[PDB]
């Protein structure tokens, strides 16, 4: 009634799922030689990186409080190298995730 | 307000797990 419900936000992580990985597969390659490649991190579906550049993507449809988000986005740093930035000590690229997060009580 | 404040609580907790790489983290999944 209130709540998403565990179960319809699981849910529409499957079809936002399932929307990326068709767009990840079926989307025309790029044709640039050197790019940051498309991927599926869990969270977000990234496109093609244009080398040397901040790359970004709406606040995933699925989230419980996406209404409460709507001009936000994730990021992700494409290197020279046509490789997604990784910090120091890490395994898991740089994001930005930053304008997707809750935030508690107000309004 | 006790069953329906634990399935927003869950699902907070998924979008966590989520956040830090859902399956390829490690971390068994939330509910």
């Amino acid at each position: 009634g209130a709540t998403v419900s565990l179960w319809e936000t699981v849910q529409k992580w499957r079809e936002y799922r399932r929307q990326c990985q068709r767009s990840l597969t079926e989307d025309p390659p790029p044709a640039t030689d050197l790019f940051c490649n498309r991927t599926f991190d869990e969270y977000a579906c990234w496109p093609d990186g244009e080398p040397g550049s901040f790359v970004n993507v709406s606040c995933p449809w699925y989230l419980p409080w996406a209404s409460s988000v709507p001009q936000g986005h994730v990021y992700r740093f494409c290197t020279a190298e046509g490789l997604w930035l990784q910090k120091d000590n890490s395994s898991l690229p740089w994001r930005d995730l930053s304008e997707c997060e809750e935030s508690k009580r107000g309004e | 307000d006790l069953s329906k404040q634990l399935d927003e609580q869950c699902a907070k907790l998924f979008i966590e797990w989520l956040a830090a790489g859902g399956p390829s983290s490690g971390a068994p999944p939330p509910c």
